[PDB]
């Protein structure tokens, strides 16, 4: 059971993005697409760094997007986290 | 003389390279025959002699011939390895060092960490004129010169790579031509590249399979002085039969976990020995006579050895081997001691080993 | 950040690509420090946000303890967790990680012999074998192989490999002796 | 043929009880676990025999004095004076023993080969009794799975 | 086998609706779509 749990963890990580949850097959239409998406666009490390930067930043110096995310984080609303959508999926027509 | 020596050396090399594997199987078959013969020794009397006794009377000369044949086949297997598998190792090493030199600058930008024997030994081959001897890309030095000649200096790059500067320009320019036969002995002994062959022999010596075959040869030689050394060649079934690899992979898949399980068992048994040495010393007499007591837990080391050797191998634990606790003021404590020893050591840890093997299979 | 935003929002502009090659150096320098995430913006659209990642933050992130904590968090979320609470658990883990990363930065304020012995053994033992070639004394061998004999040729062929094997045995013995000398 | 031989000797009718394997499909599920990895099981027995032969070689070369199996002092029943006898003793007794060959060969205490023989017995118990039998168990379980 | 059966049960429940049988991927185009569908529209408790 422990081995199966570890295998399931690695399979989930390698098959779907942690943030949006979209499968790797969709991103793999572009070569190295899943790696690019999980390391450049939807990186959980990048989200943690953004939370750190937003907390350390002064509230008066916040931009519009930073203020929006800050307000929703104070109210504990996680709708700003992309779920089922991404930049590529939104701009399919324009990008490619 | 020259064509004959080169051609006949190449012929023998090709023959041994072709027949390397068949000779490796023949060595195993001869080892099984020798050990089957060895299964019929008797010790004869003091003076201790190990004499080969047989009703037929033919099996001792047969054993001697088989031992000589096994030694010859082991030497031939070493030769066949050197002819066949060594070139692949040299090609891989030459390709790897070239790739690291070009795309990483392993000896220009960085340096080996001084603890990598391979990286430190690969310094010699760089300056040699016989580089990519086996690897195809013979322009690797020129590629390195083009890549790193500006930042690090053309002269320094040439010194590192063992490349000339003015000889090529002079040969392009004014020159004189005079035919010369290469068959002069000084010419051939200079044409052989000492440094590159030294590096090649170092790689061959550090190769694992060559070391295994050298150990095989050494054991075969020792078998003549003592015939029972031929039993070590029966360990070659693991490395010669792929079928046994499936069975042995179950053991080797979780070998680290198996070793850690033995370490944990030793620690647990040491804790039990500490408890027994502190509280249950009177229950470790192992002498049937009342005159002399053979107390097994008066010494800490003796008690630990007693535990590890006897209690673990015992079916019911240490309580199967240390006497009855009935009618004593520590009876309940010792009952708990024995039951916990049986449950944790005999039942659980052995179950851990079993499960490790089964999980490796799965 | 301006150039990256422009390039990513317009991937097919050659005039901007020229400026990208023009600013390759600055973009390469600021590549580690440039953060990039995607959010559901206020306009009901996915928006891309660019921020600054600090060197201290990145180093504290690739500290091994934080990596082990990340692996444990991912394992726990994947095995025991629901998608409805995933983004709450992730924010809690991010907060705890940020606190420990800041505390670590706060508190952080201002064998070789065995390898060399083996290499020396290789060098010495190989030079012992090459000394026969360096002696240039094989004139006697040439004089005795004036007579072209298959037996002599095979004998020399076997003798070379036997010498190589003996040299390997000497090398192994030297390595073992050096190991005992070092450990002693 | 077995049924005919049963008339001359009635105990030949017991061979017909081997027909349950070929007549009952329920027993096939149990027996397939054995037969699924039969080659691996045979190779495991061969490996066990080779390992026990190596142990017998070591015992015959170094631990001959520990193989007396006679309680009387008048006549010694030495079980490892002959190589074949020692190998038979190992394969027959030590493998079936719960703790290995050391359960059946006498105490090594107070001897100059005591530590070597302790290592010998412990390694025999670990490799033969524990590991190889575990290999057979795991083969059967893996066949089921 | 018992563990595998339990895992299969939970996997089926989490991947497809009990009533319609449509996979969760189709409903997940809208965020929390599968949860909304299985708790508001096709609830077996609601059918009972
Ligand atoms: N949002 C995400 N952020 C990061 N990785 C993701 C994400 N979604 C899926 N992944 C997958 O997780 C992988 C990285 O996970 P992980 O942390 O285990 O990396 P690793 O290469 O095993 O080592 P390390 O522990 O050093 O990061 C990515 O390569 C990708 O396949
Ligand atoms: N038609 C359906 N009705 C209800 N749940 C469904 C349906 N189809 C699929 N499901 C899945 O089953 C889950 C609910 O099943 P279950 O009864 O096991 O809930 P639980 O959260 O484990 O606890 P509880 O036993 O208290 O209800 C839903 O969250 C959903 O993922
Ligand atoms: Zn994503
Ligand atoms: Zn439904």
């Amino acid at each position: 059971e422990l081995r199966d749990q570890q295998e399931q963890v690695k399979e989930d990580m390698e098959t779907k993005c942690f943030i949006c949850g979209i499968g790797n097959d969709y991103f793999d239409t572009v070569p190295h697409g899943f790696e690019t998406h999980t390391l450049q666009e939807h990186n959980l490390a990048n989200y943690l760094f953004f939370l750190m930067y937003l907390i350390n930043k002064d509230e008066t110096e916040h931009t519009g997007q930073e203020s929006y995310v800050w307000k929703m984080y104070q109210e504990r609303c996680w709708e700003f986290f992309p779920a089922g959508d991404c930049f590529r999926k939104q701009y399919e027509d324009q990008l490619n | 003389f020259w064509k004959k020596i080169i051609a006949y050396q190449q012929k023998l090399l090709n023959y041994f390279a072709r027949n390397f594997y068949n000779m490796r199987m023949l060595a195993l078959f001869v080892a099984f025959a020798i050990n089957f013969i060895l299964l019929f020794y008797k010790v004869s009397t003091i003076a201790v002699h190990y004499v080969l006794e047989e009703s037929s009377g033919y099996m001792e000369p047969t054993l001697r011939i088989l031992a000589i044949l096994h030694t010859v086949i082991s030497f031939f297997c070493i030769i066949g390895y050197y002819c066949l598998k060594v070139p692949l190792v040299i090609f891989k090493r030459e390709k790897e060092v070239a790739r690291k030199l070009e795309f990483d600058g392993l000896y220009i930008t960085e340096q080996p960490s001084e603890d990598d024997i391979k990286g430190q030994w690969d310094r010699l081959v760089i300056n040699t004129q016989s580089f990519p001897n086996n690897y195809w890309d013979k322009f690797v030095k020129r590629k390195v010169m083009d890549k790193y000649g500006e930042f690090y200096g053309r002269d320094r790059i040439s010194e590192l790579l063992g490349m000339d500067k003015a000889a090529l320009d002079f040969s392009d320019a004014r020159e004189k031509k005079k035919p010369k036969k290469d068959s002069s002995l000084s010419a051939v002994l200079n044409s052989i590249d000492v440094k590159y062959q030294m590096w090649k022999l170092g790689v061959v010596f550090t190769d694992n399979s060559f070391l295994y075959l050298a150990w095989y040869m050494t054991m075969s030689v020792l078998g003549h002085y003592n015939n029972f050394f031929f039993a070590a060649h029966l360990l070659d079934i693991a490395m010669g039969f792929k079928t046994l690899r499936t069975i042995l992979s179950s053991v080797t898949h979780n070998g680290k976990q198996l070793v850690l399980t033995v370490g944990l068992l030793a620690v647990v048994v040491y804790l039990y020995t500490v408890v027994a040495f502190n509280f249950f010393r009177k229950f470790y007499n192992k002498s049937e006579d009342g005159d002399t007591p053979d107390m097994k837990c008066d010494d800490m080391l003796t008690c630990y050895m007693f535990h590890m050797y006897v209690g673990v191998r015992a079916g019911g634990g240490i309580g199967d081997e240390i006497e009855d606790p009935a009618g004593d003021e520590y009876e309940i404590y010792r009952i708990i001691f024995d039951i916990t020893f049986f449950f944790f050591v005999i039942v659980i840890l052995l179950a851990i080993i079993q499960g490790l093997i089964i999980d490796a299979f799965g | 950040v301006l150039l990256t935003n422009l390039s990513e929002h317009m991937p097919n502009d050659t005039r901007l690509q020229t400026f990208l090659e023009l600013a390759e150096s600055v973009l390469n320098y600021f590549q580690p420090f440039l953060g990039r995430i995607e959010i559901m913006g206020s306009a009901k659209r996915i928006e891309r946000v660019y921020f600054e990642i600090s060197e201290s933050s990145r180093t504290q992130w690739e500290k091994p303890q934080v990596k082990e904590s990340k692996r444990q968090f991912i394992f726990d979320v994947v095995n025991e967790g629901g998608e409805k609470e995933k983004m709450e658990l992730f924010v809690n883990f991010c907060e705890d990680t940020i606190f420990e990363m800041q505390l670590a930065a706060q508190i952080s304020e201002s064998s070789i012999l065995t390898v060399r012995s083996a290499l020396f053994a290789l060098r010495y033992n190989i030079l012992t074998l090459m000394r026969m070639l360096s002696l240039k004394s094989l004139k006697k061998q040439m004089k005795k192989v004036k007579k072209m004999t298959v037996k002599d040729m095979v004998t020399a062929f076997f003798s070379s490999y036997w010498s190589i094997f003996m040299t390997l045995l000497h090398f192994v013995a030297s390595v073992f002796r050096g190991f005992f000398r070092i450990i002693c």
